[PDB]
């Protein structure tokens, strides 16, 4: 296709390039949303992080101070 | 591998911009290309999102794991801090490229 | 990253654990009867599976199962989710064991500090 | 006011910041005129030779000949043994030789001492 | 790549820029009008005109040559000679 | 071929940041004579451009719709 | 480039060059067009404020202080046109420029590949050869006895003559040769 | 030669030299391909201090 | 025979093929860039096949096809290491090069030496493949310096540009410092291990020392 | 300030000469006097030569020359997993022991 140059005006665009750009942007966003829906543990994690403060001395094998 | 992909595409997009603006490589003279050049715009946006680690793009599967490994290891504290600041600055310069090349009003010859 | 670094550096490194020297207490100190860890995969099985020396930990059997599942269902690279989750869960349990060891070392060290302070006070008085 | 710019040898002084650029004596103007006249004479000579249609070859440059001669063949006849030249030549020509000799001699003496004491790791060292 | 320039195109573009200059009356502006003798501008105005032409055509005119372009026809001839336009 | 330059009288600084600049300069007591020569850049197809966040969300409208349709189809297939 | 330089720059020339350089660097700082227009109008306001000054010493002092201000406030990375000396596309096509003396060393078969071009080339060569004596005579007649005081060159004073020292200027390689 | 004027019509445009004019003793190292001495926006001492 | 080795060496050889045709009428015509791009695409698919072979069963190999010379107890031979790194990086590099060559067909249309430009791009691709697949230090250094000189030639593409010449020579200078480090590593490895190949280097260096590893770091 | 009359006249004459020179640089309709002396088909001819011949040559070279000396081509031994069947001897590599399964 031949695109005539413009002087001080917006260039002549093509329906094909417009629809291709829109299709690929939509494809990227669909891929992002689809991947986040299925496997969101890649972003938010999969297993909880334990709190060491709640582990009892009995299960950690810590004897009484006096003993 | 991932960087080869998206960095090659980013360089190709910048080259297309340069060729379309008569060998101009200055973002101070670029502008309006978001609607002037649709396909290069979307390609560069996708590449910059992949470069910065969009949560499920090609750069996510390497950069995110790299950052997790750096944070979770017995590393140099200064090296870890500089790596995090470098990630922030990566986002910063990707924004700079997009903002000064595609957004706004034209600054190229008539 | 963590508050442990702040406590050890801007505080009492004597009470905080040493990662390069941990553990500094006998494994039975405070544990009356402690069970040795169980290893499922054998040395010959790991050697045949050609696991990397870093990957030959106590979770090696799940990794071997995952590798076998991936090889068999090769074209369908999305058919090993259960094996992957089993391996990840075993690694998570190993990591929480390491965290428990760290916490045990920390509180044993601070208990030793309290005991020595009490002995010093008794000697002074 | 604004911070001053300090010229260096590898970062010279710009013309617009040169103090002498704003103090122009009437003799400075005639010096500039004489310089322009010299340049114009040389340019006219070169352009005549260059636009000559019957010229085939190279327009010899006496300036280039003088530069190449002074760089190579005019150095020794104008060289005199002075304290500066003697010290600089002695240093730059002898000091590095003794420095490298000492370095290599010390390294090889230590290596040979280790060999004689039999505590140098020479396993698999087959090619020499 | 880009279409070649022509004398008519260069003249039209320079007259376009000059007619978009506010200090110049478009009705009395001809291609032979002098910037200071009959247009009533001055040195800074001429410098800004040369800068506008540089922005228009995407190339720089050195100060040694730009001071002598006192006419739209002179600017057109300079640009055509520099860009190797003969028609 | 033989492109024609659009009429120069259409270029105006009205409805353009250049008229804001002109008003600021008039308050200062000054004027800028090159208003229209830059006013070509603010009119026509360059009149409106998106924001930075809007540029990133270029294809989200169709992407989200396709994602919703695909999720509905997947849910129906899993139920059946 | 096309104009012969003088022995010195006048005060007007210096101030005009400073004006252009300051405007260009301001445009480099003020990327957007409206902002550049605003600040360029302010810069021209400053120049107009100092336009009328009878004291030449004070005018030169103002110029010097303005030069110092420009050097302090210059953009470290000013915009340069691609073809300009600092530009990215500078001297990219110099390897593609080949001269006509190199053109006349071609083989007879190569010359036969272009029969009409070389006839006009021979016409140009005859024109060059038939005018050199007149050009050198004109140059030596109009020069002062002391020598050339400037690099300027005269035009042709006669109806049938050519401007002296014209060949390489006229036959210089095109800006986009290949 | 980098400091030399680029807009002048030198006899040797790339080296920025004229025919017959004296040649600097260190032209071989002051060519545009080699060591540059042109002024910089920031002073040399300031640049050295900042880099170090 | 296993198709793995045959297909990998075939990808490398068909990459090298169009350079042989640089002395032909096709190189003199305007179809040479498309010819090179087509060859690169075919090489990309032919390299995709061994990637499928690896991703199934993890197949890895070393191929010492040609013996070069034996310095007494040290044997240097033309050996290629087709492992995970090679079989993964080759298809990616071929895909990228194919895309770049098409983009250059569009981009460099007005260049009088577009054929030479594509020849240089293909030569760089060949040297990079040599570097990636090299199994011993000497072949790795061959690829090293080959990509270095191809970078030097392609940076200074416009020979009339003084800035381009300066950039090319600057790249050469820094890469030569890196090569100082590389040669240090090669000399240490040969002297202390009687080998330049990865297998024997890995076998003998159970605790690798600072001098060879710092040489490698400096080269990198 | 501006051009002198001599400068303007010389520039006019030089520009006329330069324009005439470029017009002469233009070519003729017959100027390049040269001396006397489907899409899928091209792809098929390219594929047979450029791909088929090298793979033939390289396979012949590897099978009969390279793999005729020892250790020239060394394959990493395939991974053997528990509960497998070694095909060389019909052997059955047994399964692993019962896991201490959790959840
Ligand atoms: C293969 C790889 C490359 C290899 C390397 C190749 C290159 C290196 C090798 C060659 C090195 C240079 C050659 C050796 C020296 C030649 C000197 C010579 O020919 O001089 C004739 C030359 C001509 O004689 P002249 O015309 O009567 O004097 C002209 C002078 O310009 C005017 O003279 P002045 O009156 O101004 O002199 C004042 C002053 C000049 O000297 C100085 O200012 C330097 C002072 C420090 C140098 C001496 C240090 C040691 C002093 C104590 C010595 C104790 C000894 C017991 O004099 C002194 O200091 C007194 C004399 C000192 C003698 C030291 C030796 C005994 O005289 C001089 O150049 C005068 C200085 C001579 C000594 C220079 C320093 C030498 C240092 C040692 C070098 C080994
Ligand atoms: C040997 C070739 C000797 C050529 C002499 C000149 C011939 C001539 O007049 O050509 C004009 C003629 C047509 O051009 P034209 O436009 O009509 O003429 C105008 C200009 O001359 C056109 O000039 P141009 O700018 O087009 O220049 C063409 C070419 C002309 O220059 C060259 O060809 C220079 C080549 C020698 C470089 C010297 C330093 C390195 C020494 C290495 C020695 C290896 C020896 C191997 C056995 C050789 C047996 C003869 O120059 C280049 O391509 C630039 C230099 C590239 C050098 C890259 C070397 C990297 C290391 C390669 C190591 C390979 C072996 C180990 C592999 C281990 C792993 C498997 O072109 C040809 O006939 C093609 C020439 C060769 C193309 C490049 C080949 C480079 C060497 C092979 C690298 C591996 C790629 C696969 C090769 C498969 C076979
Ligand atoms: C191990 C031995 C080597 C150690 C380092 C020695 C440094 C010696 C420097 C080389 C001497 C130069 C001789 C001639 C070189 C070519 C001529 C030249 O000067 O080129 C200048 C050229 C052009 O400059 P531009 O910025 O492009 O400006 C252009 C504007 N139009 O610039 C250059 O290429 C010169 C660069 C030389 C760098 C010198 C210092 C290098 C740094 C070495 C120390 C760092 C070591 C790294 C540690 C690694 C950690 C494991
Ligand atoms: C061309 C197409 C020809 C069409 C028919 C194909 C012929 C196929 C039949 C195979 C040919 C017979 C054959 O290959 O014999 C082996 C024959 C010699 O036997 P060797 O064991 O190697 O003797 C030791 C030499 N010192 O080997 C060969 O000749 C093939 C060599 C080709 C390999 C690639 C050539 C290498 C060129 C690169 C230059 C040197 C690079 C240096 C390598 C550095 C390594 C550290
Ligand atoms: C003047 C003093 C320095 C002299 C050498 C440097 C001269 C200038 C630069 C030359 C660059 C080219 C040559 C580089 C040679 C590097 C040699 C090397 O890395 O040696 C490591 C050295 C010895 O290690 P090694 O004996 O193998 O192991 C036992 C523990 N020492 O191990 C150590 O030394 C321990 C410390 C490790 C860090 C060394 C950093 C070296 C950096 C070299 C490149 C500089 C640029
Ligand atoms: P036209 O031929 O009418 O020109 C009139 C002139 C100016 C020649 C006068 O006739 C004249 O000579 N007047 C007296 C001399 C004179 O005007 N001197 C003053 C010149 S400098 C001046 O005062 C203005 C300087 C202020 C602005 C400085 C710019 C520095 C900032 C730049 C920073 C870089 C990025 C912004």
């Amino acid at each position: 296709v031949h695109i005539e140059p413009r002087y001080r005006q917006f260039p002549q665009l093509t329906r094909s390039q417009l629809i291709q750009a829109e299709f690929f942007s939509a494809t990227m966003w669909f891929w992002i949303l689809w991947r986040f829906w299925h496997d969101s543990d890649a972003v938010l994690g999969h297993f909880p992080y334990p709190d060491p403060s709640q582990w009892t001395d009995e299960e950690l094998g810590i004897l009484p101070d006096d003993e | 591998c991932m960087h080869a992909f998206f960095k090659a595409m980013l360089f190709m997009c910048s080259g297309s911009i340069i060729h379309s603006l008569n060998d101009e490589q200055d973002i101070r003279k670029m502008g309006g290309l978001y609607k002037a050049m649709p396909f290069t715009t979307t390609a560069l946006i996708i590449g910059s999102l992949a470069l910065t680690g969009m949560p499920y793009l090609t750069g996510f599967y390497s950069k995110d794991l790299i950052i997790e490994a750096v944070n979770m290891s017995y590393t140099n504290a200064w090296a870890l801090l500089m790596t995090l600041i470098a990630t922030s600055l990566t986002a910063a310069y990707s924004t700079r490229i997009i903002f000064f090349a595609f957004l706004g009003k034209p600054r190229f010859p008539p | 990253m963590g508050a442990h670094l702040a406590r050890r550096y801007l505080g009492d490194a004597s009470k905080e654990p040493d990662p390069l020297r941990m553990p500094t207490f006998p494994p039975d100190y405070g544990f009356p009867e402690r069970k040795e860890r169980e290893m499922v995969a054998t040395q010959q099985e790991m050697n045949d599976a050609q696991l990397m020396l870093q990957q030959r930990d106590y979770c090696a059997h799940y990794l071997i199962q995952l590798l076998k599942c991936k090889r068999d269902s090769f074209p369908n690279f999305l058919a090993c989710k259960h094996e992957q989750h089993d391996w990840d869960y075993c690694e998570h349990l190993d990591y929480v064991k390491r965290m428990k060891e760290f916490e045990r070392e920390r509180r044993l060290l601070q208990r030793k500090k309290r005991r020595e302070q009490r002995e010093a006070e008794m000697a002074r008085g | 006011s604004f911070p001053k710019y300090k010229p260096s040898r590898l970062a010279t002084l710009p013309a617009t910041l040169d103090p002498a650029e704003y103090d122009i004596s009437p003799e400075t103007r005639k010096a500039q005129a004489e310089r322009l006249a010299i340049r114009s004479r040389l340019k006219r000579e070169y352009l005549l030779q260059y636009n000559d249609p019957n010229r085939l070859g190279v327009i010899e440059d006496p300036a280039l000949i003088r530069w190449t001669y002074a760089r190579s063949a005019n150095i020794y006849p104008n060289f005199r043994p002075t304290p500066k030249t003697s010290l600089l030549g002695a240093l730059f020509g002898i000091g590095p030789l003794f420095f490298w000799y000492y370095v290599f001699k010390t390294d090889r003496d230590k290596k040979e001492k280790l060999i004689q004491e039999g505590k140098l790791d020479q396993t698999f060292n087959i090619s020499y | 790549d880009a279409p070649p320039l022509t004398l008519e195109a260069i003249k039209d573009r320079v007259l376009y820029v000059l007619k978009l200059y506010d200090k110049i009356d478009p009705e009395k502006l001809s291609v032979n009008s002098h910037f200071m003798k009959d247009l009533g501008l001055d040195s800074l105005d001429q410098v800004e005109i040369i800068m506008a032409m540089e922005d228009e055509f995407g190339f720089e005119i050195p100060d040694i040559d730009a001071e002598k372009l006192m006419c739209p026809q002179e600017i057109v001839d300079y640009i055509a000679d520099k860009k190797d336009v003969y028609e | 071929s033989k492109m024609e330059l659009p009429d120069y009288k259409q270029w105006k600084i009205e409805g353009t940041p250049l008229e804001t600049v002109q008003e600021k300069l008039a308050a200062r007591g000054l004027r800028d004579p090159w208003g229209r020569n830059e006013a070509w850049r603010y009119s026509g197809g360059f009149a409106n451009n998106v924001s930075f966040v809007g540029a990133l969300l270029k294809g989200f409208k169709w992407g989200f719709a396709a994602f919703v349709v695909a999720v509905g189809a997947e849910y129906y297939l899993e139920s059946q | 480039a096309f104009s012969a330089p003088a022995a010195y720059l006048t005060h007007q020339q210096k101030v005009l060059r400073l004006y252009k350089r300051a405007l260009r660097h301001l445009e480099s700082w003020c990327v957007h067009r409206d902002k550049y227009r605003y600040f360029a109008c302010l810069m021209r306001a400053r120049f107009d404020e100092h336009k009328n000054e009878k004291d030449m010493v004070k005018a030169t002092q103002l110029l010097r202080q303005a030069e110092e201000e420009f050097w302090y406030g210059q953009h470290p990375q000013p915009y340069i046109f691609p073809e300009s000396p600092g530009g990215t596309s500078y001297e990219r096509y110099e390897c593609y420029k080949v001269p006509e003396w190199c053109l006349d060393d071609w083989h007879p078969s190569e010359k036969a590949m272009y029969p009409d071009y070389f006839a006009k080339r021979e016409q140009w060569k005859r024109l060059r050869r038939e005018s050199w004596e007149r050009e050198v005579k004109q140059l030596q007649e109009e020069t002062p006895p002391g020598g050339p005081r400037t690099e300027a060159l005269p035009p042709a004073r006669k109806e049938g003559d050519l401007p002296p020292l014209w060949w390489h200027i006229v036959t210089r390689p095109r800006e986009r040769p290949m | 030669q980098q400091e030399r004027d680029p807009w002048y019509d030198w006899d040797h445009p790339d080296l920025r030299l004229n025919w017959g004019e004296p040649i600097h003793w260190d032209l071989d190292m002051y060519i545009r391909n080699r060591v540059d001495t042109s002024p910089t926006p920031v002073s040399w001492n300031t640049m050295c201090k900042h880099l170090f | 025979m296993n198709p793995f080795a045959s297909l990998t060496l075939t990808t490398l050889t068909i990459l090298t093929i169009p350079i042989m045709m640089s002395n032909s009428n096709i190189y003199k015509t305007n179809l040479y860039p498309n010819y090179v791009k087509t060859t690169v695409s075919y090489a990309f698919t032919l390299s995709l096949v061994p990637l499928l072979m690896f991703m199934h069963t993890g197949q890895e190999m070393i191929i010492s096809n040609w013996h070069w010379m034996t310095l007494q107890t040290v044997e240097l031979s033309l050996s290629f290491k087709m492992d995970y790194f090679s079989v993964m990086f080759i298809p990616v590099a071929l895909f990228v090069t194919w895309s770049i060559m098409e983009f250059s067909m569009w981009y460099m249309h007005s260049d009088p030496f577009i054929n030479r430009f594509f020849k240089y791009l293909l030569l760089f691709l060949i040297t990079m493949m040599i570097l990636v697949t090299a199994n011993n230090l000497f072949q790795l250094f061959i690829g090293w310096e080959g990509v270095g000189i191809m970078s030097f030639l392609l940076i200074g593409w416009w020979h009339g540009r003084t800035d381009a010449n300066t950039a090319a020579l600057q790249a050469i200078l820094y890469n030569r410092i890196g090569d100082i480090g590389f040669v240090l590593s090669m000399a240490w490895f040969l002297t202390h291990s009687n080998a330049w190949d990865l297998q024997q280097i890995f076998m003998l260096n159970n605790e690798c020392p600072n001098m060879p590893l710092i040489g490698l770091l400096l080269a990198a | 300030s501006g051009y002198t009359p001599d400068e303007k006249l010389r520039l006019q004459q030089l520009r006329e000469l330069r324009r005439r020179w470029l017009k002469d640089q233009e070519l003729s309709p017959r100027e390049p006097v040269l001396p006397p002396r489907y899409k899928t088909y091209r792809h098929s001819i390219f594929a047979v030569t450029h791909v088929l011949i090298p793979v033939w040559i390289i396979h012949y070279y590897l099978k009969y020359h390279v793999t005729a000396k020892p250790y020239t081509v060394v394959e990493r031994k395939p991974r053997i997993f528990p509960g497998d069947t070694i095909l060389e001897t019909g052997e059955v590599i047994p399964l692993m022991k019962e896991f201490p399964d959790q959840h």
